């Protein structure tokens, strides 16, 4: 159940000393080593040409997040405030307020992208699947104030990514 | 379905606009303010009523396990429909 | 002395005669579970929830009503008490909405808690759940009858402390519905504290919808203003806002209520 | 219970019942208490006077060979009037089993080091006394370990609050990163989480 | 037969294990005499290197002798007699089976508060 | 496509050279993909 | 010996790191949590907490958000008995003020009462 | 040329982890444990993960127990291409770094593909898991573990029988097994002294009592035993993945604790119950029986162990991290006496420290 | 009230550690200036130790000023050896810091602090 | 995949190891990125009948640890538990 790595008692007879002098003279392993170097120079390399081949993802991916709406324009996020209880970060701020119709809809919705940690445990406390972690990770800006999201970012954000958010969901909300 | 104040700054869906005297619309001066212009109150507003013939109707909101909680919607007020208190979604008997 | 002594699990205590086997229960720091009992209402025994076990006896007694026998062992965590309480937790789940995300009594729920505490994990009702009518007792609280229980806390507030004798049952079986029976506006001085003791949220605040919840709210105790009775509330706000008014429990002043203007 | 419920050992929890004893009788003029939870683990809770007895004891002695420092560890409890719960997890190669040695002090009253014990707590309690301020007598290097060089007060402390006193940030005035009193965009929103129903009556405190 | 590398670095291959572990057992029965016979700490070292010792003394092979032992490598046991030897010199000076030396505060073990 | 391509060599886009007004000839962006051809070009399906 | 007699107040400010400013002008607020009237459980009820008086929360200019420079805003101490979060104040410095626990006192219950022949607290509805 | 002194300076990584723990719950603090050994992400989930299961007497099901083994020995290989990579990159072999960062990649895309992320995946629960496995992820396990095993066999043709890597190592860091013992090292730092000791074997979790692998035992205690150690745990780790592959049950991941593993969300959205507890877990958390555990794990560095005390809250009241880098780093002293300027170096890199686990 | 003591068995021994460790500051304060190239000078960052000092200077407790020397022990053991920046150094200088208003009157001006 | 026989030969002799028959690059060979939509099985818990919750109740059947001794004959000798049983050497590959 265990094995003695390192554990070899060389043979001391003239062929086998004669070998280790051979190899410490005519640098047998290290023409090895140049060998197997060569052997990579002749392979095709892994690169793929960035940014025109991309790298492969799954339905699961957690990049930027997006609040998502009904299949009749009204939005899903119904002001729980489980996403803001259950985040390890403290990323999301959430004010509520019966709006003109009196639906229980919010009036602040931020994520500082900036706290977040990514791990998408709002998507998974979300009873109603508003806020999700979509599938984009090229998000990058140039000021920090850019990436403290509220409720306007993030619903265009699902407007812009929904038809590849809900065909995420669609191939994942089985495992869930 | 946005509008505009008189300072010319757009109008959330909430209701959010600075006053003309904020100096904090200076954080647009040569940006934009986003809003997004599909505002749900008016969109949920366009479905229509769905006519029933039960005294009851449950709703999930569509797609199964993809919408919100199903929960049972009475109908015996023939004053007001019945609303999805999740989607929005409303409902009238139709006797 | 005339105290007669019971053993809540063994532990001897020695109680008043009269007292339920709840309060005697109370008396070692063991809390049974309870929906329609209140200290400060009068006893209604029709949850079922407060079931407990007396060893030597085959049936649980509704521990709110039934009277301390002297002798009597409350086996307050024995097999049949627990299976009372997941089989009651279980019918008052049964019919009861799932609405914990658009119910301000969310994280602040009796229901939710002892449906954590003292019920079982899951489901066994394949059924359609029933939709009770709203009603609309004013511009204080708001009323969403689905989530009610039928605990009678509404009616024994209503008949016993604020004196108004509006509130009520109609109907029969699981039909059985609370309000006024007509369009009949519950506007009493002590109107709002029918939303304290409501243990679900079939009565919340109508002023308070929607905009905050308990957790993230922090709670300053302090004092009423609004008139020389003095009061004790907590001021509960979020993120320096002050959210809502409850009150505090002082016996000799407000013995848990507070008036609709200080509320 | 089969399939969700874990699985009580019994034959670990008789053992280190048994062993609890021994450590008992063999030290008395040191060992306060001997329990064994269940899920079968073996506190020995002693007076802070023989940190070195008890520790060379089970480090030494034939039938313990506990060999091994796993982690040393203080645990900050301000109802106590000894608030620092100084936490040894100790190893036996030899027997397969762990030992966990409780003691206790407060800000005051220095624990004797167990580096001449142990040498692999000569960091361990000395991160002790960067995040608690527990100090640790006749240690060879007695200095803090994890926080920045100017830091005052102890981290780990319950009193001392998540965000510190001071915060960094760069001036370009002096050309220097500089310390001043912390301000937080925002606040941490304190959540108070605890259901006011009891959820464990095995553990039931007795009333006043 | 003469085991050429105890497997652990630093534990080098003692020659003659039998008297080794005679003469320490001995010697630690000689320092343990020195203490009180109420104290269990005596009367359990003794009895668990009488045992130590008797297996020793009925034993003329390495091999057996470490698998009766029990304690793996015969110098891994050599060393822990040393230990043993080493912590009962230490255990005189200590005086540990004498009683507690001071309570606890009254609710200083009781979890949670 | 080319299914002959190692595993992200096999799906690539020529990005257009002009998108939204911006000159794109030699600016390409990665974000420029629309979002029905992100899960095919990010492998999150098999189905453009 | 190996003990020395030491009959001063013990006083640990100096050790504990805290600037002045969060010592000798908070005052920590020593008290029994009330129940929340929402709800009839008393498992909150059970313990003593070390709270401090609440400072300026100021709006965000950007987001809004409850700006503070409190460090001790967030900071809610447990005890088990109201000695113990005493000596902890005294102990650090704080200047603090205790509020007594408030039980409920026991009542007089009967479920027949509701049915009485002459009293007044007969129910008209069950 | 040799080193009388060497002092290491940490605390450049202490973001203060375990007392923001302390304010979060357990399902909210689970994810601190990917940031401490960073290379190591789902083995320290797992050592949290029973921890917390330890202190609340539930048992994750047997599918769950077979994907924690899986992933924490596909964990193993990241972390020992880390360890053997940058351990041959810092002494000036660069190139089998770049050899192994492409198998690397291709078990970062089964982070991926099981959880979301690639490297923090907050997928190990205490519980179980948080989803199963999707479609085809085992077979393409399959076509990696038919592979590495080239891949192994390339990075030691190139680092293991070359004499200038064998200079580099062969008498530099040697520990002796007491000392070792002594100074509370742990894992392959134990092992490559001879010391028999691993807690897979020893004090088993979830199914490692099932799978069956050996253990490398080094016999000089020096850099270069450790580095045959961490190769050929890998080998033995191939094994475990293919023993793991063939015997995986069906069943549920999560366990069937409704008041501990949250629900479904089908039956979230269609049951009251579930969506009560669904509520309360991701809200207030579940409540954890009061108590103080150590539960330790064989980690790829070590023993990985958390002291986890709870008060009966949903919420920690404290959580000490034992993690195996301070232990080696506290030994980097000894260990360097007599060496070398750079031999500290491959001193630093035969103790596999990631400085996220030794200042928490 | 009989407690265990650190290094001091009461008040006089402890002040001879103050008054030691005093002496060592005052030494190495020039050295300070110097190699961490400061821009005070040596009289200031030793009226900034005399501050340290007298901060300090109301404890009756043996106990707390051997926690204290220990302290400015390791706090000189870090200046000493450069383990401290120049940013360490000066953060005893709170010279970014505006002037806190001290009187009633300006306290009352800028907020709600007391 | 797409190498000449040529490079295949030298690259197969260079590296002493056939390169092809496992391949670091990965090709047709891997799962396809759109599955059959899965059916997951549900736990032992998934029952209608002689389901309690207290018969299945883990968190509420941890007690408080057993105090063994606290401070308010010949007996043998114990250890904390049996040695430790002596590894074996493997069957699989020593390196013996
Ligand atoms: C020795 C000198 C070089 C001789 C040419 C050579 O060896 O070509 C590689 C050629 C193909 O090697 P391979 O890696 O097995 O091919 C796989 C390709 O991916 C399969 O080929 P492919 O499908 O990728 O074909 C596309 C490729 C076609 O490949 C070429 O054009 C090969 C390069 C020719 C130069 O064309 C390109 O990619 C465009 C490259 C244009 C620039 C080439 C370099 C110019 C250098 C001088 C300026 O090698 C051989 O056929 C064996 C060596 C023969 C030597 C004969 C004596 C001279
Ligand atoms: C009066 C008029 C003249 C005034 C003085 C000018 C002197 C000559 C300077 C060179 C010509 C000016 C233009 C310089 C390049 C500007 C255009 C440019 O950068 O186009 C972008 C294009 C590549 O596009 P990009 O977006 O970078 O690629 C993304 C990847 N697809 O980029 C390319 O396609 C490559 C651009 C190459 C730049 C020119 C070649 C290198 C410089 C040669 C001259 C200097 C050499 C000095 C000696 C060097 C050492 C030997
Ligand atoms: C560059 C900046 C350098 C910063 C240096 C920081 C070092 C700070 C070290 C602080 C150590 C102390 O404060 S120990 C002082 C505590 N002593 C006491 O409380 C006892 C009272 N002590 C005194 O009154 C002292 O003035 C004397 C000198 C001991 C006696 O004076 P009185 O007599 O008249
Ligand atoms: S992904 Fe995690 S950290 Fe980010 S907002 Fe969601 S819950 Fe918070
Ligand atoms: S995003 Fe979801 S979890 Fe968050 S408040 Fe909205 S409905 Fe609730
Ligand atoms: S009353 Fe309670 S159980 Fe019912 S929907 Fe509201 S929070 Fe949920
Ligand atoms: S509305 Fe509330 S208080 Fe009134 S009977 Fe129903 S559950 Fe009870
Ligand atoms: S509480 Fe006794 S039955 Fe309702
Ligand atoms: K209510
Ligand atoms: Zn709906």
């Amino acid at each position: 159940t265990y094995k003695y790595v390192n554990l070899r008692e060389p043979s001391m007879d003239m062929k086998s000393v004669t070998d280790r002098a051979a190899q410490t003279l005519l640098w047998t392993e290290l023409i090895r080593g140049l060998g197997m170097t060569l052997s990579y120079l002749f392979r095709e390399p892994a690169t793929i040409n960035y940014p025109f081949e991309k790298g492969p993802l799954s339905p699961r991916f957690r990049g930027e997040h997006a609040l998502r709406r009904y299949p009749s324009g009204e939005e899903r996020c119904i002001a729980c405030k489980l996403c803001e209880a259950v985040c390890p970060a403290q990323a999301i701020t959430i004010e509520a307020e019966p709006r003109a119709d009196g639906s229980r809809r919010t009036t602040r919705y931020d994520i500082d992208m900036t706290k977040c940690i990514y791990c998408g445990f709002c998507q998974e406390a979300c009873p109603v699947d508003a806020i999700v972690e979509g599938p984009n990770f090229e998000f990058s800006t140039e000021t920090h104030e850019e990436l403290l999201y509220n409720k306007e970012k993030l619903l265009n954000n699902g407007d812009k990514w929904e038809a590849e958010i809900a065909a995420n969901i669609q191939a994942d909300y089985l495992y869930r | 379905g946005v509008r505009t104040s008189p300072t010319g700054e757009k109008v959330t869906h909430t209701g959010q606009v600075y006053d003309d005297e904020d100096y904090r619309r200076v954080r647009f001066v040569g940006r934009q303010k986003e809003v997004n212009e599909n505002f749900a109150i008016d969109l949920i507003a366009e479905q229509p009523v769905s006519q029933v013939g039960s005294r009851v109707i449950s709703c999930d909101g569509g797609g199964g396990a993809l919408g919100h909680p199903r929960v049972y919607i009475n109908l015996d007020k023939e004053t007001k429909t019945g609303t999805c208190g999740y989607c929005g979604l409303q409902f009238r008997q139709q006797h | 002395s005339n105290l007669i002594e019971v053993f809540v699990d063994g532990q001897s205590v020695m109680v008043e005669p009269g007292t339920t086997v709840l309060q005697a229960c109370e008396k070692v720091g063991m809390q049974i579970p309870r929906f329609c009992y209140h200290e400060r209402l009068s006893v209604a025994g029709n949850c079922r929830m407060c079931l407990v076990e007396i060893e030597k006896a085959p049936k649980v007694v509704a521990a709110c009503a039934m009277p301390v026998m002297k002798g009597w062992n409350i086996l307050t965590n024995s097999e049949k008490t627990k299976k009372a309480r997941e089989g009651v937790m279980e019918f008052l789940l049964a019919n009861h909405p799932l609405d914990c995300p658009i119910c301000d009594q969310g994280g602040e729920c009796d229901l939710q808690d002892q449906s954590m505490m003292f019920g079982s994990d899951r489901s066994r009702f394949l059924e359609g759940k029933r939709a009770v009518e709203d009603k609309n007792i004013g511009p204080l609280v708001k009323t969403i009858m689905t989530r009610c229980i039928q605990c009678t806390r509404c009616i024994r507030f209503a008949s016993e402390i604020a004196g108004v004798d509006d509130l009520g049952t109609t109907g029969r079986g699981n039909d059985m519905q609370v309000g006024t029976y007509i369009e009949k506006m519950f506007m009493s001085e002590l109107s709002g504290n029918i939303i304290d003791i409501c243990p679900v949220g079939a009565l919340t605040s109508k002023p308070y919808a929607f905009t905050a919840r308990p957790w993230e709210t922090r709670k300053t105790e302090s004092i009423d203003v609004m008139d020389a009775v003095g009061s004790n509330i907590v001021v509960s706000t979020r993120t320096g806002e002050v959210m809502r008014i409850l009150p505090r429990m002082h016996e000799d002043i407000n013995e848990e209520w507070i008036s609709d203007k200080t509320r | 219970t089969r399939p969700t419920v874990r699985p009580r050992n019994d034959v670990a929890h008789k053992q280190l019942s048994a062993f609890g004893e021994y450590v008992a009788e063999i030290l008395p003029k040191y060992v306060q208490q001997v329990q064994v939870s269940c899920f079968s683990e073996l506190e020995i809770c002693i007076h802070p006077d023989g940190v070195i007895p008890v520790l060379t004891f089970l480090r030494d002695h034939s039938n313990a060979q506990f060999k091994s420092l796993a982690d040393l560890t203080a645990v900050d409890i301000p109802t106590r009037q000894n608030r620092f719960e100084i936490v040894y997890n100790l190893l036996s190669l030899r027997f397969n089993s762990r030992i966990r040695v409780k003691t206790y002090t407060d800000e005051l009253t220095p624990v004797e080091s167990s580096v001449s014990v142990y040498k692999a707590a000569n960091w361990y309690e000395r991160e002790i006394w960067d995040m608690f301020g527990v100090f640790f007598a006749n240690h060879p290097d007695l200095r803090r370990i994890l926080t920045d060089y100017g830091f005052e007060g102890h981290p780990f402390r319950k009193d001392f609050p998540l965000s510190g006193y001071v915060e960094l940030r760069y001036d370009d005035e002096v050309k220097r990163v500089v310390a001043e009193p912390v301000e937080l965009a925002q606040e941490f929103r304190k959540f108070d989480l605890n259901s006011p129903w009891e959820a464990f009556p095995a553990y039931r405190q007795p009333p006043e | 037969l003469l085991k050429k590398t105890t497997g652990l670095v630093g534990l080098a291959v003692c020659e003659t294990p039998h008297e080794r572990l005679k003469i320490l057992y001995t010697k630690i029965l000689d320092v343990l005499g020195h203490i009180p016979k109420n104290a269990a700490y005596r009367k359990y070292t003794e009895q668990i290197t009488n045992e130590k010792l008797s297996i020793v003394k009925a034993e003329p092979d390495v091999k057996k002798l470490e698998e009766q032992l029990q304690g793996g490598q015969i110098e891994e046991v050599i060393l822990q007699a040393e230990n043993e030897l080493s912590l009962a010199r230490k255990m005189i000076q200590w005086k540990p089976w004498e009683p507690l030396v001071e309570e606890p505060p009254a609710s200083q073990w009781k979890w949670p508060i | 496509e080319d299914n002959k391509q190692f595993f992200g060599r096999h799906r690539w886009v020529i990005y257009t050279t002009e998108m939204n007004g911006k000159n794109t000839f030699w600016d390409v962006d990665g974000s420029m993909v629309p979002p029905e051809w992100h899960r095919w070009l990010h492998c999150m399906t098999d189905d453009p | 010996t190996q003990l020395i007699t030491v009959d001063e107040k013990l006083d640990i400010t100096t050790l504990t790191g805290v600037p002045e400013e969060h010592i000798k002008t908070r005052k920590a607020r020593i008290f029994v949590p009330a129940r929340n009237n929402m709800q009839s459980g008393v498992n909150n009820t059970k313990k003593w907490k070390m709270e401090f008086d609440t400072r300026e929360r100021w709006e965000n200019p950007l987001m809004g958000w409850a700006s503070t420079a409190d460090p001790l805003s967030n900071l809610v101490l447990t005890f088990s008995t109201k000695e113990d979060a005493i000596a902890f104040a005294e102990k650090n410095g704080w200047s603090y003020d205790v509020e007594e626990r408030k039980v409920p006192k026991p009542k007089s219950k009967s479920y027949g009462a509701n049915f009485s022949w002459n009293k007044r607290t007969r129910v008209s509805t069950k | 040329e040799m080193v009388r002194k060497c002092d290491p300076h940490i605390g450049l990584l202490h973001r203060g982890t375990e007392k923001l723990i302390e304010y979060k719950t357990y399902l909210q603090a689970l994810p601190y444990f990917d940031r401490l050994d960073y290379v190591s992400m789902m083995c320290n989930e797992q050592a949290y993960s029973l921890a917390v299961e330890k202190l609340l007497n539930i048992q994750p099901p047997p599918r769950a127990q077979w994907i924690r083994v899986l992933f924490g020995e596909i964990t193993r290989l990241l972390n020992h291409i880390m360890a053997v990579t940058t351990h041959a990159l810092d002494i000036g072999a660069m190139t089998p770094f770049f050899w192994m960062f492409e198998e690397r990649e291709k078990m970062f895309e089964f982070y991926e593909r099981v959880s979301g992320a690639r490297m923090h995946a907050a997928y190990v629960r205490p519980g179980g898991v948080h989803q199963d496995l999707p479609l085809g992820l085992m077979d393409d396990i399959y076509e990696f573990s038919k592979n590495f095993s080239l891949r192994i066999d390339e990075l030691e043709e190139m680092l293991t029988n070359n004499r200038i890597w064998r200079n580099r190592t062969v008498d530099i860091g040697v520990v002796t097994a007491e000392d070792a013992l002594n100074y509370g090292f742990s894992g392959v730092m134990l092992r490559g002294s001879g010391i028999q000791w691993d807690l897979r074997k020893t004090q088993p979790y979830d199914v490692y009592d099932q799978v069956e692998f050996d253990v490398p035992i080094g016999s000089r205690g020096d850099c270069y035993d450790r580095y045959l150690c961490r190769v050929e745990e890998m080998r033995q780790s191939i094994r475990i993945i293919s023993q793991c592959l063939n015997k995986m049950p069906p069943g549920e991941i999560k366990v069937d604790d409704a008041k501990v593993s949250p629900p479904k969300r089908a039956e979230m959205k269609t049951s009251m119950e579930s969506l009560i507890h669904h509520f309360k877990l991701y809200t207030e958390g579940y409540q954890v029986p009061p108590g103080a555990t150590y539960t330790a794990i064989e980690a790829p560095k070590g023993e990985f162990g958390v002291y986890l005390v709870s008060d009966g809250s949903s919420r920690p009241y404290r959580c000490k991290i034992k993690a195996p880098g301070f232990a080696h780093l506290a030994g980097l002293d000894k260990m360097s006496k007599g060496h070398m300027l750079a031999d500290v170096v491959a001193i630093i890199g035969t103790q596999d420290i990631v400085f996220g686990e030794v200042d928490r | 009230t009989s407690v265990k003591p650190i290094f001091s068995r009461d008040m006089n021994e402890a002040k001879r550690r103050v008054r030691e460790l005093y002496r060592a500051w005052y030494r190495e304060v020039p050295n300070t200036v110097h190699l961490f190239q400061l821009d005070i000078s040596v009289k200031q960052g030793r009226d900034k130790v005399r501050e340290m000092f007298k901060k300090n200077a109301h404890v009756t407790d043996p106990r707390v000023v051997d926690l204290l020397v220990i302290k400015g022990k390791m706090e000189l053991e870090e200046t000493i050896n450069v383990w401290k920046q120049r940013t360490h150094v000066m953060r005893f200088f709170h010279e970014t810091e505006a002037p806190r208003p001290k009187d009633f009157l300006s306290k009352f001006y800028v907020g709600h602090d007391p | 995949a797409s190498a000449t026989r040529l490079i295949q030969g030298l690259r197969n002799w260079a590296s002493g190891r056939d390169l092809q028959a496992k391949l670091q690059l990965r090709y047709q060979e891997i799962s396809k990125r759109t599955q059959p939509p899965p059916k997951l099985p549900v736990g032992p818990s998934h029952r209608l009948s002689n389901n309690y919750y207290c018969a299945r109740d883990g968190r509420r059947e941890a007690m408080p640890p057993s105090i063994v001794m606290s401070s308010q004959s010949e007996k043998k000798a114990v250890s904390p538990a049996p040695p430790i049983k002596r590894w074996e050497l493997s069957q699989d590959e020593p390196y013996l």
